[PDB]
């Protein structure tokens, strides 16, 4: 169905080092597909999924040189926040900047995001519109000011909502046999006790792509919750997702509850039961 | 500056076997700021060349990344997890449980 | 595809 | 690669100009036309992002991203437009312009009254050095270097009054004394008519 | 403004050549571009924050170009050679004028290196009378300065009158002409016309000159020819009224 395109970008200011640690990601859906790090001796971005490999070199300097810009507009902005803040030289701070396009089944336009964080908290950020700004505080005031006396969502809401879909419809396309592809979770059950009264019952997916997953427990065909625990969602380092989730049962009534498992991979959801 | 903790997960890549190829994984999670130790056990002492992800972060902002490695476990071999990170008075060490 | 050739500063 | 046709445009004052590049990567998306007079930088005209048409005053900038050609027109142009006109492009990943070669344009004032008359003046130091003076002539005639001996012969330049408002056209040519002076000096070319003798 | 330096360099091939520009203050980007004559601009570098961002347009072997703090930049040329001769323009902006496409530019470094600094030579200027005939029926002030033999073409013309330049009444040629064989080494030739009420020219105290400034040798330069070393120079003609 749905898909994105997303940028994620840190900078870390380092009193006492020459530089801010600059690290830049890039993703298509759940799928890294580039990397950037000031520190790596590259001085390049860097593939990180078979299918980007085959752009050509205009391409890659094209895509080096944006990153290292944006590089240098970070570490601007770590002085320039310290001082907003009346923050210590001494200290580390952190600059954190998301951003991409998201796209329908029919791969339109459906959404576009711009924001903005200061060590871990929301700072400045585009609403959906694409045209106005949300600011967390007065320091991010002036930045809107600033942002809309220049006119700045002008040009981000051409990227996201044109260059954006072109890229991420390429990259679709291009990488097909990997990003479109879906892997069905290989599914199994497991179980434990304590003393006596009680039991657990873990129900386990493994090796799925996407990473979206719904994992529900029921009681003789009841949605039932109450002391349910869902484990967040992990990598397997492969490109595919693992997920557990347990219920802590009366024992004896074992055979009552049911594992349900939804997933796009899939014709129709899986149900598993614990048989011993 | 507000700080959060990682959230730790140790596992395999694929259902172990002993004696067979793996890989171990250490997911870290949840945690600000960046700055973060983590280290692969075994049987108490560091793995050497381990590697990790790319630093990325979460719609809260949250940090996360995966270390991992090869490695073939075993029937009597203890492998755990080692993290370090400003909010920790101490490493907080997980042992990886199989069955988990 | 980044966006560019870069962003003003804060 | 951006093509741009370089040939002096010499156009009537009050005349429609109309100047042009084609290009051929597709990925440039900011179009942008300078100005330079002789001896200085570039002043930017106009911009465009996008294809489309923006009017500003006496300027029209269009671009045609299909067909990867835009042009910049000047309706009524003046004397003070004369100029190389130069494009420039890009897009959206360096803020690199790629230049086009430059389009030089003449605008030839507009002159009330003729009164063609070519002078004969000599050294203020010494004599014998002399150099002739065609002035007054009208902004249809035009003056041609000569490939023939070494006679030396300045194209056609224009001198401003203001205050009291006046033009003039005027030209200069000269020799050393092997004497083939005044009247064969325009062998090159000549429109219209008055002497000293 | 943005300021560069030097305005004009003229220089034998084999030396090193410095280019200056301090970029106008609180701007973050600066650009370096060259120009050839009859031709169009051609970027070299520019730098944010003082980082160089795009250097694709650098020669690949005797250029160079640096910004040690954000109010200066270098471009060096080591060893220079002929075809090196252009104008050099450096500009400055901020984020908010690139997005318009505004930048602002310097007046240039004109730079002509040349093969042999014995092919320099700076003008000859005489000025010329208004003709008899052209005074009464027209009764208007005519003269016509000229700047002959000068090479390179580095040259800028002026008329003084009184203690004062003047502008109004003023046409000197865009471009100089060549005493030559189209061929590159040649010398150079440049008018000027100037003109008044007649009740100028023929009377009164009538102080009247045409001045040209000439960019040649500096005194860094070695000399040993027989004739006045052609230094950087100004050469002037003048006239009084009613003066056969």
């Amino acid at each position: 169905g749905s898909h994105s395109m997303r940028y994620f970008f840190t900078s870390v200011s380092r009193p006492g080092r020459g530089e801010p640690r600059f690290i830049a990601v890039g993703y298509v859906d759940d799928t890294q597909f580039v990397r950037f790090d000031s520190d790596a001796a590259s001085q390049r971005m860097e593939p990180r999924a078979p299918w980007i490999e085959q752009e050509g070199p205009e391409y890659w300097d094209g895509e080096t040189r944006k990153v290292k810009a944006h590089s240098q507009t970070h570490r601007v902005d770590l002085g320039t926040l310290r001082g907003y803040y009346n923050q210590s030289e001494a200290g580390s701070h952190t600059v954190q900047r998301m951003y991409g396009c998201d796209v329908g089944s029919d791969w339109r336009f459906l959404r576009g995001y711009h924001q903005y964080a200061y060590d871990g908290k929301d700072y400045i950020a585009l609403k959906e519109d694409l045209r106005s700004w949300t600011a967390a505080d007065m320091a991010a005031q002036t930045t809107k000011h600033k942002w809309e006396a220049a006119h700045v969502a002008e040009q981000l809401r051409a990227y996201l909502e044109g260059t954006c879909v072109e890229w991420l419809r390429r990259y679709l396309e291009n990488g097909k046999e990997t990003l479109q592809r879906t892997d069905a979770p290989k599914t199994h059950m497991t179980h434990h006790a304590v003393s006596d009264h009680e039991a657990t019952l873990r129900c386990w997916a493994l090796s799925f792509y996407p990473a979206e997953i719904t994992l529900t427990w029921q009681r003789d065909g009841e949605d039932q919750t109450q002391d349910t625990e869902l484990v967040e969602t992990r990598p397997a380092g492969d490109g595919t997702f693992q997920k557990w989730a347990a219920v802590v049962v009366p024992s004896g009534q074992e055979q009552r509850y049911t594992c349900h498992v939804q997933h796009e991979g899939l014709p129709k959801p899986l149900t598993l039961r614990w048989e011993p | 500056m507000i700080q959060r903790t990682p959230k730790i997960q140790v596992y395999s890549r694929h259902p172990a076997e002993n004696g067979k190829s793996n890989f171990l994984n250490c997911y870290v999670s949840g945690f600000h700021p960046s700055d973060i130790e983590v280290d692969l056990l075994k049987n108490g002492e560091r793995i050497e060349k381990v590697e990790h992800s790319d630093l990325s972060f979460s719609k809260d902002w949250s940090f996360y990344l995966l270390y991992y490695t090869e490695f073939t476990p075993t029937e009597k071999d203890e492998y755990a997890c080692r993290v370090n990170h400003v909010t920790l008075s101490q490493p907080k060490i997980v042992k990886w449980d199989r069955d988990m | 595809y980044l966006g560019g050739p870069d962003f003003p500063t804060i | 690669e951006v093509e741009q046709d370089p040939g002096p445009l010499s156009v009537p004052e009050g005349a429609i100009v109309s100047l042009n590049c084609t290009y051929s990567n597709s990925a440039f998306q900011y179009f942008m036309w300078y100005r330079q007079y002789s001896r200085k930088g570039p002043e930017l005209l106009m911009y465009t992002y996008s294809s489309g048409n923006k009017e500003d005053g006496r300027f029209t900038a269009q671009v045609d991203k299909s067909s990867k050609y835009i042009s910049l027109f000047i309706r009524d142009s003046q004397p003070s437009d004369s100029a190389t006109y130069l494009c420039a492009m890009r897009g959206d990943s360096s803020y690199k312009l790629i230049f086009g070669s430059g389009t030089r344009l003449l605008v030839r004032p507009d002159i009330q009254n003729p009164d063609p008359a070519v002078y004969q003046l000599r050294d203020s130091k010494s004599s014998d050095k002399s150099v002739c003076l065609f002035t007054d002539f009208d902004s249809q005639t035009n003056v041609s270097q000569s490939k023939d001996s070494d006679v030396y012969i300045t194209d056609k330049c224009v001198l401003d009054m203001r205050s009291m408002d006046f033009k003039s056209n005027s030209a200069v040519a000269w020799s050393n004394k092997s004497d083939f002076a005044c009247a064969n000096a325009f062998n090159n070319s000549i429109i219209p008519e008055d002497t000293f003798f | 403004g943005v300021i560069q330096s030097p305005r004009h360099e003229v220089t034998e091939m084999g030396q090193q050549v410095t280019l200056r520009c301090k970029p106008i203050s609180g701007h973050d980007y600066l650009f370096w571009y060259r120009q050839t004559m009859m031709r169009g601009l051609e970027l070299l570098i520019y730098f944010n924050n003082n980082v160089p961002i795009d250097d694709s347009g650098m020669p690949e072997d005797r250029f160079s170009a640096k910004m040690p703090n954000a109010s200066f930049s270098t471009l060096k040329i080591q060893p220079s050679e002929p075809r090196d001769s252009a104008v050099y323009f450096c500009a400055s902006s901020l984020w908010e004028k690139l997005a318009k496409n505004i930048q602002y530019f310097g007046a240039g470094t004109r730079l002509s290196v040349l093969e042999d600094l014995k092919n320099v030579f700076p003008p000859e200027v005489a000025v010329f009378e208004p003709s008899e005939a052209e005074i009464s029926h027209t009764q208007k002030a005519t003269l016509v300065c000229l700047a002959t033999g000068f090479y390179p073409d580095h040259v800028e013309l002026s008329w003084w009158v009184n203690g004062k330049e003047v502008h109004s009444g003023v046409c000197t040629d865009p471009q100089p002409l060549k005493e030559q064989p189209a061929l590159n080494d040649s010398r150079y030739a440049l008018s000027s016309r100037l003109r008044v009420s007649a009740t100028f020219w023929q009377d009164p105290r009538n102080h009247f000159r045409c001045q040209v400034q000439f960019y040649g040798l500096s005194e860094n330069d070695e000399w040993t020819q027989d004739r006045a070393k052609p230094v950087t120079q100004i050469v002037s003609a003048e006239a009084w009224g009613r003066a056969d």
